[PDB]
């Protein structure tokens, strides 16, 4: 029908991924073991989106776990949800990448990407009409910067036509831990821009910042941080696996937001946060979440928008509403931040709506911003890898891997030649 | 009075006679155990003093493992023991085999078997003979049992219910060889041919029934239809009634040509005859698409030359002809220069019944159409690429030539085919 | 030499009859086929 | 085992020349009920019964349809005699390849 | 689709024939209305 | 009826049918003593096949365990299912061979020879109607290969007609277990091209991946290796003893996959192989059936048909399905893959359907394709022949036991020969 | 009466000739020898032997070329000298072909012309094939028409010529052999055909849905529009329509003789299929921007005139239905002094179809030839690539070194400014 392969590299995707494999199996009523426990109907029509069937009233994923270091992998099939994920989409080696892109992309991405490709291959052809391909990782480590990249070269050759997302994770320049980063981020963005529909800009800082202030949570750690991003995953596709008064999908919201195929860098966000404290006297109606995505500090990105204008900007409620609050709200922020927004495209407010809320919740949206200001976060990168490109430090890590200096050169070329049409735009 | 012996041969045959024998009982009453719990059954069941009627049929094989499943069966004392015919090895997809070194062991004990029914008959009208040519056994002995069949009766018509090979799927792969050396031989002593695809009948079930997964029993309770609605007419009473010898003489205008081209309708699920009405305008139309030919060939791409009508059911005199009034009248029909009239209608009073287990749903009204055609000569013509291009390297002929017989009725076989084709187009050409 | 032909003189062998194995090595013993291709009116 | 098996071919060249001249026989001869007959074509029809009644019109079909299975037989014993012959020479022949 | 999948495993071994071919019930029997005799 | 008498050579051979007997008598209900201990009907209707009766409700195999080392048949004796043989069968030697293909050809096996002519004279004589026999052994052997080639030249003569099958075991060049096994295999290849019917390349090699790789069983010992062997000889003859939608038996598979006399070599393959943590998930239908036979990785031959071309594909499947399903797929692997089909023959895939699934399993299907890319495995053994012969090399071994010279030498020629015929049907043109 | 002679120049005419005899010799019924087991008296010319020599000449530089012409299936076909051929090139270098090679050879090409010249009574023009790109198509055609038009002034000389495409080129010094090429086609010609590969690749691949064609596949096109251009000559027809008259209707002023060739339906064989083709259907697609053979698009123009060439089975009342509607469509504009622009022109015979060919047959076509505005862009584009090279004098030394003035390069220029600009104030309404 309308069919997703989940991709799952580096320890980072491989944990969001069973963190994002946690909620669409909590809300879809599906236990641990592999049985639907759900009580309506509507939460098993459209499962065949995110499950596969399997003899026995028991579903599997669409899902591929690669990791070039099988340490992490232990882990995902050893949490609550670990008897869910087929041991033969369980595909690894037994050397880590030790953080060099290069290693990933060519040395050792070279044996396992044949494997990647024939599971996937062997899932392409298991669905009769699929929708596209959904993937995350992160540009700071070695495989999903680095192998996870590769897969995007080849799986676009293959199938041209069919959507891709990234939900990436972008590394912060404030919080750092590593050093070669600013190397493998700026090959890895050199690798995104041709060969991706829409890119997620995931960080981490922002999202340090919205559980110490917006949830209050003292000790926040990676898996808080995980929930977060598992959320803004379903409510993407919120509209195509439910009815809803304004259905959309995949395909609706990319055409509406991509008006040149170099601009496809996003802010994503999610609405309904609030501290533990808050849980009684807070009401949950349109105008209020209205007012929560709109700020700065909700975002999880790491750049302020109020330094940059909005070019398009897409709201997906969840749940049933009245719909007049949301177009006059919607209008109603347009107007008052006129100077917010470019003036070469009116209308710049999309709206989708699914009838369903999510689980345990009455209410949802999820924003999804592409805005001058991720302009912001492109020049310090190269504020980083000139700083160490200059001395050609750290550099021999790579030259041992069989690639020339001139990729180096014409990765910051790409990124270059991205920021210097992206500021124009901008003026 | 009316009387049809079924000789059906082959698996293909034993489990379409599974298929109809089965509608037939319901459609006369027969318990499982042979008894009536007025004279319609004469023409397929028997009497005895007991009032106990046994089928008029002859299941024959040369394997056994097919027919043993119907003498331990549902209907495991409907049948004569004596009826049901068995040898020890079959021909395993050798025509070959089954006609000059398997067939005549048994060729004798068929035929003496085939006399007592014909006895048992005062008036028969016609031998009803269902088989395959993708089979030894279909193809090779059945091609003896004509052979010798009209050598024991000039006259006595012999129908001719076919399975043949699908223009794409294969479940055999020196199925050309049988199909071209069978037709060579039976085309002298055979009066009718009825050949149907299951690939077509693949296409409609699925598309018309809403079964994406059918079995062979769904395509052989199709089978059983179309032969019902052929004989209904001799059974039950009518308006305008049609035998065997009748629509024979409205069908073949050359004894050369006598290959028509069978369909049906409606074949519609209940829930899709719950929401649509069905009147004789509709389902006459739909005989006439080519999504619902049985036979892999496109009538637009032929032209028509004679065709038979049967209508079953509740039908009415008066709208009959006004459905004919609108199909003359569309010029992507098309008929043959010598042939402004082409058409003969029968009328039927019985609906047909329905089969629970089956898939057709409960209607009040069907057609059934036989429309001889020059759309049928493209369908040689594709066996011919297939045959020749295999008999160019000499195939798989060893194992004719090696179990006996010769190689030089190989090559008068082909020619014969060659023949053919080139008489449809005369045919096919207007003066 | 120049190799054997391994499809005319099969073909040849079956039109003369011959459907054993031991028959048709017997035959391409006698007869061997081999592809020895493998080397005044005026108008005006 | 040359000449046995090329003699396989002349062997099987026989039966269903005398196969074909059983059938031929039978429907010249026609079908064993009359009953079964009982058409168009038998020699009491309708039609040569017209032509009867004039005197000295007959028919001699019912004397051609002697000669036809006159030949017809007569080439089966010569047919059946040949047949027999060339069995013998194809066992004698398997019994001497079996000595050498 | 609890039916769907609760009949999945079960020790169904038998030919599809005798799966196919029941015993029929006398009430769905053809009641022959039109026929010739009186 | 149609039975088959069992053929057994060598401890290679005495291993599996120990093996292969346990399957069957698990699937037809026999338990170690030899009663029925079933509960269907089916799973005595076409015993007589495989088991001959014995008073008292008794069922022992119509088998013959020859060897010429006289310690194998106590292993097997001393086994489960030992007391179930009838204990005349065994034929056993005092002196063995030792991996010399000429003393157990010439020397010794012509001592034993008579002996086992015997026996297997009296299991032929005892049934009616022999559909023919089946041999197990390996070219590796002394025995098997040796007295196992001299005991096939001997009845073909005896019973020309009947249908000879060899799951033969050809050694493999990556591993082996004998120095001079390309002797035992080049002098073993050529009288079996001369005196067989169809050939199964099972090779121990294969099956080592097969389940390093698929069922990942950290210790694969020969009782694993040789379960999958006799699933695939199980799969063969399934639908001689069960009832099938569309039948076949030894013979239909035999004259539909072999063009010509001199090809019989096939690769066969299994579907339903799945490692435990696989078997959680999973979706047995009948596209993931076939998604498994075609891949290279599944053959036990040791070559890859990706360097050859299908020249004939015969599948059987085992279940109840739709056989829509079945007719869908063999298309579509026809059409994708289509430079890996000849060309000059239309529709290379034949099918067949047998309704009782396997014991413990609901879905099962079996391959035999014959392919031009089993040349790889020939020219690897007469890679390593020539190497040794060229030095005279292990010849004293064979020249004292009075073979000449001369018959290495025409050995070699004759599998030249046939590679050379193989060969160029891969470089035909079609027209 | 009607005969007309070919001037194939360089490797373009002759590949271009080759597809044009072939369809020429197929449309009146020759055989490859030159005889038919006086309609031709156009393209042929009766022979001694009762033989037809068409009416053509080869002119090209390199042997291997025209060899082939010579050597294959059409090589008794044609008359040695009517093959002219030359042993070395100019390399696509104007100067070349037009100063230094050409000269050795221009005598002996006008010999061979007036021969045949002679042979014919009443001459109506000279259809010649060149392309604007390579130097021996383009300089040797060049100097030919300066002399061709003192020998016959008042004989019409058609332009059938190739257009270096604006986005794919094969080759790099193109631009300055066409803006030296341009000055031939204005001063000394009465039609022109320019076209581009890149518009007849487009059409290929959108309609005829071929993705993998070669310059054959473009050159069949070709000779169909020349084809549809000499239909009235050669056959009889409702509404004949000569060339001068052709010529009568489209050229406005001296200067502007430039038309655009389109032709529909070009449609295969499967797509015909599904789909009925009327008069209005077919003049629809002549008029789509998407099937022009140019790279320019109408609709940022208008019309001056259009000459209409209707062929096969059409009927005058059809066809002003057609033109009707084409005049009530504001997407199609008109110059204000042109009320009514077509040249309707009625065929009798249909366009042939080739074996091996590429169109299906259609029992209606359509060609068409518009003098429009639109082409006045292309030149624009032609001059910019001509200028970003000439400033800092690229290839120069090349042509220099062969002896032409440098200062004939800015004087070529300056006539495609003085063309460029007649055509926008043309353009421009006076209104
Ligand atoms: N439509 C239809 N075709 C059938 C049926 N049964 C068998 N066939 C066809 O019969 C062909 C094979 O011949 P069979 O009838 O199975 O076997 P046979 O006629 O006894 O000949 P042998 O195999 O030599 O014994 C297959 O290709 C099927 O297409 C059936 O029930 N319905
Ligand atoms: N459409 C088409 N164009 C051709 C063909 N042959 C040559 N051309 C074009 O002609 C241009 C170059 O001139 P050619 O015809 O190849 O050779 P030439 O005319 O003898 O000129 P020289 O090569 O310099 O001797 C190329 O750019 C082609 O586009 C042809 O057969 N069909
Ligand atoms: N957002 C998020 N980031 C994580 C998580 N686990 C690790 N990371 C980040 O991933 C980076 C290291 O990635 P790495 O494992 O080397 O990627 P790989 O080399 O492609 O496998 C570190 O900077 C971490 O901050 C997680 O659960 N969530
Ligand atoms: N697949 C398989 N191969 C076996 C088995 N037993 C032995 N072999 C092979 O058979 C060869 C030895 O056979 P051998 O005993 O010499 O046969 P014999 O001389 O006829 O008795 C070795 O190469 C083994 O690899 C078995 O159970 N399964
Ligand atoms: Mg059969
Ligand atoms: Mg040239």
């Amino acid at each position: 029908m309308r069919e997703i392969v989940h991709l799952q590299a580096g320890q980072c995707g491989n944990q969001i991924g069973a963190k994002f494999w946690e909620v669409i199996s909590d809300e879809h009523g599906i236990d641990p073991t592999g049985t639907y426990h759900g009580d309506s109907d509507l939460q098993l029509e459209r499962i065949n989106v995110y499950y596969n069937e399997a003899t026995g009233g028991k579903y599997v994923p669409r899902a591929v776990l690669v990791d070039l270091e099988p340490g992490t992998m232990d882990s995902v099939r050893s949490g609550p949800f670990g008897q869910i994920f087929r041991p033969d989409n369980f595909v690894f080696g037994q050397s880590g990448a030790g953080n060099n892109w290069a290693k990933g992309h060519y040395t050792e991405g070279a044996e396992l990407v044949d494997s990647v490709l024939d599971v996937v291959r062997k899932e392409a052809e298991s669905c009769d009409c699929l929708q596209g391909f959904q993937l995350t990782h992160s540009l700071g480590g070695g495989t999903g910067s680095g192998m996870g990249t590769l897969l995007i070269s080849k799986i676009r050759e293959e199938y041209p036509d069919r959507i891709m997302n990234t939900f990436s994770v972008v590394p912060s320049p404030k919080v750092s831990d590593t050093v070669v980063e600013p190397y493998n981020a700026t090959l890895s963005v050199h690798q995104l821009v041709e060969n991706t529909d829409e890119t997620y800009c995931i960080d981490n800082e922002a999202l340090y910042d919205i559980c110490f202030r917006t949830l209050k949570l003292t000790t926040p750690t990676y898996g808080d941080l995980n929930h977060l991003v598992s959320a803004t995953m379903s409510g993407v596709t919120t509209c195509l696996r439910f009815p809803g008064q304004l259905n959309a999908d995949l395909r609706k919201l990319a055409v509406n937001m991509v008006p040149f195929p170099r601009l496809h860098f996003f802010m994503p966000g999610f609405a309904p946060l609030t501290s533990r404290g808050s849980q009684q006297y807070r009401a949950l109606t349109v105008p209020e979440l209205t007012q929560q995505m709109f700020d700065a500090k909700n975002m999880m990105a790491a750049c302020d928008p109020r330094h940059g204008r909005y070019l398009t900007v897409a709201a997906v409620f969840r749940g049933r509403m009245s719909m007049k609050e949301v177009d006059e709200q919607m209008l109603n922020v347009q107007n008052k931040n006129s100077s917010y927004f470019v003036e070469w495209i009116p209308n710049n407010v999309k709206t989708a709506v699914c009838d369903i809320p999510p689980r345990g919740l009455k209410m949802s949206a999820t924003f999804i911003g592409n805005s001058t200001a991720i302009q912001e976060l492109f020049k310090r990168i190269s504020e980083q890898f000139t700083a160490m490109f200059r001395r050609k430090a750290f550099l021999h890590w790579y030259t041992g891997e069989g690639m020339d200096e001139m990729e180096f050169t014409e990765a910051e070329s790409n990124m270059n030649d991205l920021v210097s049409e992206y500021q124009q735009y901008q003026d | 009075m009316r009387e049809c012996i079924s000789i059906h041969v082959g698996q293909a045959g034993v489990q379409i006679g599974n298929a109809c024998w089965e509608l037939y009982c319901l459609e006369h009453g027969i318990q499982p155990d042979g008894q009536m719990p007025d004279d319609s059954f004469n023409t397929f069941f028997s009497e005895t003093g007991a009032g106990k009627h046994v089928p008029r049929a002859v299941f024959v094989d040369l394997e056994p493992t097919v027919v043993d499943e119907v003498r331990t069966g549902t209907y495991r004392q409907l049948f004569h023991p004596e009826q049901l015919i068995t040898g020890k090895e079959d021909a395993a997809n050798n025509y070959a085999r089954g006609h000059y070194t398997i067939g005549k062991e048994i060729v004798d004990l068929v035929l003496d078997r085939i006399r007592k029914l014909a006895d048992l008959c005062t008036g028969l009208q016609g031998f009803l003979i269902f088989h395959s040519f993708g089979g030894g056994t279909g193809s090779g002995f059945a091609s003896l049992l004509m052979e010798r069949l009209s050598v024991d009766y000039g006259k006595k018509s012999k129908l001719e219910f076919a399975i043949y090979p699908a223009p794409q799927v294969s479940t055999a792969v020196v199925e050309p060889y049988n199909s071209i050396l069978t037709t060579h031989t039976t085309l002298e002593h055979s009066d009718c041919a009825f050949m149907v695809d299951n690939e077509a009948i693949y296409d409609i079930c699925r598309r018309n029934l809403d079964i994406e997964r059918p079995t062979y029993t769904n395509l052989n309770r199709l089978i059983g239809q179309i032969v019902s609605s052929i004989t209904a007419s001799l059974r039950f009473d009518g308006a305008l009634n049609v035998d065997l010898t009748e629509f024979q003489t409205n069908l073949v205008p050359y004894p050369r040509i006598h290959f028509p081209l069978a369909t049906y309708a409606p074949v519609i699920s209940a829930e899709k005859a719950y929401h649509e009405q069905l009147s004789v305008a509709e389902i006459t139309n739909a005989c006439f698409e080519p999504a619902n030919q049985m036979v892999k060939c496109d009538p637009r791409h032929g032209k028509y030359m004679a065709c038979c009508m049967l209508y079953r059911g509740d039908v009415v005199p008066k709208d009959v002809n006004a459905a004919i009034a609108t199909i003359k009248t569309k010029r992507t029909i098309q008929f043959v220069d010598w042939c402004p009239t082409g058409f003969k209608v029968g009328i039927n009073y019985q609906p047909p019944t329905v089969v629970p287990g089956g898939d057709l749903a409960k209607v009040q009204r069907a057609v059934c159409m036989l429309s001889n055609t020059t759309a049928i000569a493209e369908a040689w013509a594709r066996l011919d690429h297939k045959f020749d291009l295999m008999y160019a390297k000499r195939a798989f002929v060893h194992w004719y030539v090696g179990e006996g017989m010769e190689e030089g009725e190989f090559s008068e076989a082909r020619e014969d085919l060659a023949a053919l084709e080139k008489d449809y187009e005369e045919v096919g050409v207007d003066s | 030499e120049l190799t054997r032909n391994y499809i005319a003189m099969n073909r040849g062998a079956v039109k003369a009859g011959l459907v054993t194995a031991r028959e048709n090595m017997l035959y391409r013993e006698l007869n061997d086929i081999r592809i020895n291709d493998q080397e005044n009116m005026t108008f005006g | 085992t040359m000449t046995l098996g090329l003699m396989r071919g002349t062997i099987h060249r026989c039966m269903k020349f005398n196969q074909e001249m059983y059938v031929t026989r039978g429907i010249i001869k026609g079908p064993l009920l009359k009953r079964n007959l009982e058409a168009r074509e038998k020699l009491n029809r309708p039609l040569v019964r017209m032509y009867q009644r004039h005197v000295g019109t007959q028919l001699p079909e019912a004397t051609r349809l002697a000669q036809g299975t006159d030949l017809l037989t007569r080439h089966n014993l010569h047919m059946e005699k040949n047949l027999k012959e060339l069995r013998t020479t194809h066992d004698n022949l398997a019994w001497g390849l079996n000595c050498k | 689709l609890q039916q769907k999948w609760l009949a999945s495993k079960t020790s169904l071994k038998e030919s599809i024939y005798t799966t196919s071919y029941p015993r029929l019930p006398v009430c769905a029997m053809s009641r022959r209305e039109h026929a010739i005799p009186v």
